[PDB]
C-alpha cells in the first residue's frame, strides 16, 4: 500500500505470533479428500448458527469492500471547513434529520446517528473517560455542544428499550456498535447548560445571516430533546418543553425554503461501517426528511400520553390505552413512555394504586358491586399485560391477542371452579371483547384474503351476538338493583314514623350514598357498549350479506377458488380458526356450521324469485347503514356532551378528539358498504343482461378515510 | 485430521491486504471456512467482524500458529 | 424452451454455484455459502432446480427452490421453503409454480403436516402463487426485511 | 424468502 502508516502496520501486524506456519498446502489436500456433502464441524455445534455468518467479497455482505469519495475518506474532525456558520448550521441540521429518519422513520443507527463522524469522535472520548479542538468557537464550541446533546438524548433511548417495552430492531433500532460510554456521559444539567452556553454566544455573534438564526433553534430544539427524559425520571406532565421544541419546529420548517444547506463533505458518511467493529452487512444511508416535522409529531405524541396521568377512573384509563393508539401508529418514543409511565418503579399505576387494587378497580366500574388472592395477583398481572400491548405496533397489536385469548380463557375456568360469579364475568368481558378486536385486526393487516371474508365477518357476528346477550344480562341485573334502592323510597313515602321505617330509612341512604351512583354510572356504561357492540353486530351482518350476495351472482366463495392438490378447505378453514379452538365459551362453531349458515344466506333461486330475494338483502344493507349511522351520531352526542348527561358512559375524556375521529371514519365506512352495496347490484345485473360479460373477482379495499375493520368488498375486472 | 483443527484459532490471508484472525467453526469439501470471533487488520488498522464465512477464492494463505499447531 | 425438473445432486458445485447466484440477484436478503450449505447439505432431496434443455448451457438452472422441514413444537412436522428464483428470461411459464408443486409434493410424502413460509406483501406475483395453492396468511411482521418490507408468514395445511 | 438476521 502506498499509504506509510499501512506499509509500517503490516510489518507487524502479525507480531503477536510469534511463528505461524503455512498450512494452505495442508487443508487444500484433506478438503479435496473429503466427500462434497460431508461438512467438518464440533457434532453439538449447530449449523444453523451458520445462516447469520457475514461473507468475504459478498457486496452485500462485506462492510471492507463498501466505496467511499476522497472527501468521506479523510475528513479530519480538527479541520474548520469554510464558511464555519453555513457548515456548522448544516451539520447540526443534518444530524437533527438523521435523529428523525432514525427514530420516526425506523432507519438504524448506525447509518442515521453513528453516520456522523463528529459523534463517532465524541462518543470514543467518552469510551475512555472536546473530542476535537478546530481553533473555532462554531466547531469547538457551538458543534460540540450540539453533538453531546444529541449523543445524550441516545442513551436515553437506551434507557428505554432496556426496559423491554417494544422489540428492538422492529419498531427502534439500537445498534450501537458496541459503544459503551457508562457513566463517563455527563448529567442532563451539565449537556444543558453546555448548549445554553453556546446560544449566548449565538446573540453576541456577529454575523446576522439567516443560518444563525436556524443554528438558534438547532440549539433549542436539542435543548427540549434534552428535557424528554424528564417525563421517565420525575414522572413530568408539563407540556412545557414539548410546546417550545413544537414553536421551535414551526420556526425552521419556514426556514429550509429560504436557504440551502450542505454540510462539508464526508461528515455524514458509511465511514463508520467500514473502519468500526460491524458484524451487519453494509447498509445505504436513507434520504433523509426534507423538514423536521417529525419532531412535531413526536412533541404530539409524548403530550398524548402525559394525559392518562388525568385520568380519574378505570374506565378512563381503558379507554386512553383503547383510543391513543388506535387511529394510526405512534412515535415510538411515545409508545415506550406509555408503560413505563403507566407502570412505574414503585410498582404502582400512575403512583395511585397497587396493581392489585387497579385491577379492582375495572371489576368494581364494570360490575358495580363492591369488592392478597393468588387469583386476583394473577389478574393484576393479565390486565398490566394487556395494558402494554396496547402501545405495540399495529402488527404486535394483533399477536399479543393470541397470546392473551388463551390465559384469559384459562383464567376465567379458574374462576368458574372457585364459582367467583365477578370475576368470572369480568375475565369473559375482557376474553371475548379480545377476540372480536384480534378477529377484526386482521382485515386492518390484510391477513384474510376476500374468500374468508364471510368466515370471520359472521364468526365475529357470532361473537358480537354473545356479548350483547351477556352485556345485556349484566345491565338487567344492574337496572334489578337499582328498582330495588327505587323501592326503598316509594316505601318510605307511605311510611310513619316508627322503629320500622327508621330501618328503612338507614338502609335507603346507605343504598344511596355507597351503591346508587356506581350503578348508574355502570349501567350508562353498558348502555354505551351495547350501542358499540350493535354496531359491531351490524357492521358484520352488513358485511356477511354482501359476500352473500356476491357469492349468488357466482362471482366469489368461501374456500379458494383456485384449483389446489394438496389441502382441503376443511383443513384450511381449521387452520384459520385455530387461535380459538381450545376457547370453551363461546365456543368455535363447527366448519359444518360455517357451511351450512352460508348456504341459508345464498338465494338459490332464479329470475324473477331472484330479484326478490336480491331487493330484500340490499334493503337490509341500506337500512342497516342508515342505523348504524344514527348509533354512530347518537355515541358521538354523548362523547361531546360527556359522561354527566344521564344516557351514556364512554370514559373518552382523555381521548376525546381520538374518540370522535375513530367513529367518523367508522361511519365514513358504513355509508362506503351502502353505496357500494348498490353498485355491486346495478352492475352484476346488468352483466348477467349481457350475454359477454366481464370476468370480475373481489378485493378487499380499505377506505381511505374509513375504518379499516370493516374493509369494502369491491368488484374489479380481471382483465391481463 | 480437519476435526482436531475446529475451534481452534487460524489466521486468513485474502488477496488485498486485510488479513482475518478468528476460530475456525466449519469447514466444507471445497474448503469455504466459517470463523466466529474475527478479527479483520488492515495493515495498522484492526476490527471486530463476529461469525464470518470466507470462500475458497476468496483465501491467499492460512496460517496457524506454531505452538498451536504442535499443541 | 424444454423445461425439465430435476432434484439438485449435492456433488456437482456448478449446481451449487448457479443456485447461489441465482438466488442472490433474484433474492433481496442476502445469503452466505453457510445458508446454502445449511439447507442443501442437510436436506438434498428438498431442493429442485429447473434446467432448459433447448438453452445454450442445459446444464444452468433457470429456476430453484430449496427447502426444509423440522419438528414444529413436539408433534408435527413443518415443512419450509426458504428460497425460490426463477430466471427473468423465464418467469411467466408456470416454471415457478412446478418448482413449489413438486417440493410440497416431497415434502408430504416425507409426512409434513404443514407447509411454511415468509414472503414480502409488496410482492403480488409470490402471494398469487402460493394462495393459489391453498396458503393462506397466519401473520403480518412489521418491516421483517432488510428493505424494510412488512411480511406475510403463509402456511398451508397438509393434516 | 428466508431472512437474514445476526
Ligand atoms: C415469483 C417468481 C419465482 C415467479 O416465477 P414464475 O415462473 O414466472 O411463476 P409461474 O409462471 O409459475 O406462475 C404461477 C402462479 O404464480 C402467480 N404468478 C406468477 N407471476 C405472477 C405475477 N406477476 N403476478 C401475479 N401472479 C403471478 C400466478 O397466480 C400464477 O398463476 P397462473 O399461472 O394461473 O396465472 C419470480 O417472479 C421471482 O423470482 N420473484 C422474486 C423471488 C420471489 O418471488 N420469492 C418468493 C418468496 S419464497
Ligand atoms: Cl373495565
Ligand atoms: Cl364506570
Ligand atoms: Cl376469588
Ligand atoms: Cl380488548
Ligand atoms: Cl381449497
Ligand atoms: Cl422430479
Amino acid at each position: 500500500p502506498m499509504e506509510v502508516d499501512s506499509i509500517l502496520g503490516s510489518l507487524s501486524i502479525t507480531d503477536d505470533f510469534d511463528q505461524l506456519v503455512d498450512v494452505t498446502s495442508l487443508f487444500d489436500e484433506l478438503c479435496s479428500k473429503l466427500k462434497p456433502e460431508a461438512i467438518v464441524k464440533d457434532p453439538r455445534f449447530d449449523l444453523f448458527e451458520g445462516t447469520h455468518s457475514l461473507e468475504v467479497n459478498n457486496s452485500k455482505l462485506d462492510s471492507s469492500l463498501i466505496e467511499l469519495t476522497a472527501e468521506e475518506i479523510e475528513f479530519d474532525v480538527n479541520v474548520a471547513y469554510d464558511p464555519p456558520l453555513a457548515s456548522v448550521a448544516a451539520i447540526a441540521d443534518r444530524l437533527l434529520r438523521c435523529v428523525i429518519s432514525w427514530l420516526n422513520d425506523y432507519q438504524t443507527l448506525p447509518t442515521t446517528v453513528l453516520s456522523c463522524r463528529y459523534t463517532e469522535s465524541l462518543l470514543s472520548s467518552l469510551v475512555k473517560g472536546s473530542s476535537w479542538c478546530t481553533g473555532n468557537i462554531l466547531y469547538d464550541k457551538v458543534l460540540g455542544s450540539c453533538i453531546l446533546g444529541v449523543c445524550y438524548l441516545t442513551k436515553f433511548v437506551q434507557k428505554l428499550l432496556s426496559a423491554g417495552i417494544v422489540f428492538e430492531e422492529e419498531d427502534l433500532n439500537f445498534n450501537n456498535m458496541g459503544f459503551n460510554t457508562f457513566d463517563n456521559l455527563p448529567g442532563q444539567d451539565v449537556v444543558i447548560n453546555s448548549l445554553t452556553e453556546s446560544l449566548q454566544i449565538l446573540e453576541a455573534y456577529s454575523d446576522d445571516s439567516l443560518h444563525l438564526t436556524m443554528l438558534k433553534h438547532i440549539l433549542k430544539i436539542i435543548i427540549c430533546l434534552v428535557h424528554l427524559e424528564d417525563h421517565l425520571t420525575d414522572y413530568s406532565t408539563k407540556t412545557s418543553h414539548l410546546d417550545e421544541l413544537i414553536e421551535n419546529a414551526n420556526s425552521v420548517n419556514g426556514i429550509f425554503p429560504q436557504l440551502q444547506l450542505s454540510p462539508p463533505k464526508g461528515a455524514f458518511s458509511t465511514y463508520i461501517q467500514k473502519h468500526r467493529s460491524n458484524q451487519f452487512p453494509p447498509r445505504k444511508i436513507t434520504k433523509l426528511p426534507t423538514d423536521y416535522s417529525g419532531f412535531i409529531t413526536l412533541a404530539n405524541d409524548v403530550k398524548t400520553i402525559l394525559l392518562v396521568d388525568k385520568a380519574e377512573s378505570a374506565l378512563e384509563t381503558y379507554q386512553f390505552a383503547k383510543f391513543f393508539n388506535k387511529l394510526e401508529q405512534r412515535h415510538v418514543i411515545a409508545r415506550i413512555l406509555f408503560p413505563l409511565f403507566f407502570i412505574r418503579d414503585d410498582r404502582t399505576v400512575l403512583g395511585k394504586f397497587s396493581y392489585t387494587q387497579f385491577y379492582l378497580l375495572h371489576v368494581k366500574e364494570f360490575s358495580a358491586q363492591t369488592p392478597g388472592n393468588e387469583l386476583i395477583q394473577e389478574s393484576s398481572n393479565m390486565l398490566l399485560e394487556w395494558y402494554q400491548n396496547c402501545s405495540q405496533n399495529t402488527c404486535r397489536y394483533r399477536q399479543g391477542f393470541n397470546r392473551q385469548l388463551i390465559l384469559w380463557d384459562s383464567l376465567q375456568a379458574q374462576f368458574e371452579s372457585v364459582n367467583s360469579q365477578v370475576y368470572c364475568s369480568w375475565t369473559y368481558f375482557m376474553k371475548l371483547s379480545s377476540m372480536i378486536e384480534f378477529s377484526l385486526k386482521g382485515f386492518d393487516l390484510d391477513i384474510y384474503k376476500p374468500f374468508e371474508a364471510y368466515s370471520m365477518f359472521w364468526y365475529v357476528y357470532y361473537l358480537s351476538h354473545h356479548l350483547e346477550t351477556f352485556l345485556k344480562d349484566s345491565q338487567n341485573d344492574i337496572e334489578s338493583n337499582i328498582n330495588a334502592i327505587h323501592s326503598m323510597n316509594k316505601k318510605l313515602k307511605k311510611l310513619k314514623a316508627g322503629e320500622k321505617k327508621d330501618q328503612l330509612r338507614l338502609k335507603y341512604r346507605f343504598a344511596m350514598d355507597n351503591e346508587m351512583e356506581q350503578l348508574q354510572a355502570t349501567k350508562q356504561f353498558l348502555n354505551y357498549l351495547l350501542k358499540e357492540i350493535n354496531i359491531t353486530k351490524s357492521l358484520c351482518l352488513i358485511e356477511v350479506f354482501q359476500f352473500a350476495i356476491l357469492k349468488s351472482f357466482g362471482l366469489i366463495d368461501n374456500k379458494n377458488s383456485t384449483p389446489s392438490k394438496f389441502s382441503n378447505e376443511r383443513l384450511i378453514h381449521n387452520l384459520r380458526f385455530k387461535p380459538f379452538n381450545s376457547i370453551g365459551v363461546p365456543e368455535l362453531p363447527e366448519y359444518e356450521v360455517f357451511q351450512q349458515t352460508l348456504k341459508d344466506f345464498v338465494i338459490e333461486e332464479k329470475g324473477a324469485a331472484f330479484d326478490i330475494k336480491l331487493e330484500r338483502a340490499t334493503n337490509f344493507i341500506e337500512t342497516e347503514v342508515r342505523n348504524v349511522v344514527s348509533s354512530i351520531d347518537e355515541i358521538m352526542q354523548g362523547i361531546k356532551g360527556g359522561d354527566n348527561n344521564g344516557v351514556l358512559v364512554t370514559g373518552t375524556r382523555l381521548v376525546q378528539e381520538l374518540s370522535l375521529e375513530y367513529y367518523c371514519k367508522l361511519k365514513h365506512t358504513s355509508k362506503a358498504l351502502s353505496v357500494n352495496s348498490k353498485v355491486i347490484v346495478n352492475t352484476l345485473k346488468k352483466n348477467i343482461k349481457n350475454k359477454d360479460s366481464h370476468e370480475y373477482k373481489v378485493e378487499l379495499v380499505h377506505t381511505t378515510e374509513g375504518w379499516n375493520y370493516f374493509p369494502i368488498q369491491t368488484l374489479r375486472i380481471k382483465q391481463d | 485430521k480437519l476435526s482436531d483443527f475446529i475451534g481452534n484459532t487460524l489466521i486468513v490471508s485474502l488477496t488485498e491486504d486485510r488479513i482475518l484472525v478468528g476460530s475456525l467453526v466449519a469447514v466444507d469439501a471445497q474448503m469455504n471456512l466459517l470463523l466466529d470471533h474475527v478479527e479483520e487488520r488492515m495493515g495498522s488498522s484492526s476490527r471486530m467482524m463476529g461469525l464470518v464465512s470466507v470462500p475458497r477464492r476468496s483465501v491467499k494463505t492460512i496460517m496457524i500458529d506454531k505452538p498451536v499447531l504442535q499443541e | 424452451m424444454e423445461i425439465v425438473y430435476k432434484p439438485l445432486d449435492i456433488r456437482n458445485e456448478e449446481q451449487f454455484a448457479s443456485i447461489k447466484k441465482l438466488i442472490d440477484a433474484d433474492l433481496s436478503e442476502p445469503y452466505s455459502i453457510y445458508v446454502y450449505r445449511y439447507f442443501l447439505n442437510q436436506w438434498p432431496e428438498l431442493t429442485y432446480i429447473a434446467v432448459d434443455n433447448k438453452s445454450g448451457t442445459p446444464n444452468i438452472p433457470i429456476g430453484c427452490i430449496v427447502c426444509k422441514m423440522d419438528p414444529h413444537r413436539n408433534v408435527r412436522l413443518r415443512g419450509y421453503i426458504g428460497m425460490l428464483a426463477v430466471e427473468s428470461t423465464y418467469r411467466g411459464h408456470g416454471i415457478a409454480k412446478k418448482l413449489v408443486e413438486i417440493a410440497i409434493d416431497k415434502m408430504q410424502r416425507e409426512h409434513c403436516d404443514e407447509i411454511m413460509l415468509e414472503t414480502e406483501v409488496e410482492n403480488s406475483a409470490a402471494l398469487n402463487l402460493y394462495e393459489g395453492m391453498g396458503f393462506i396468511r397466519m401473520k403480518r411482521m412489521f418491516r421483517y426485511y432488510l428493505n424494510e418490507g412488512d411480511a406475510f408468514k403463509l402456511i398451508l395445511p397438509l393434516t | 424468502m428466508l431472512r437474514f438476521v445476526g
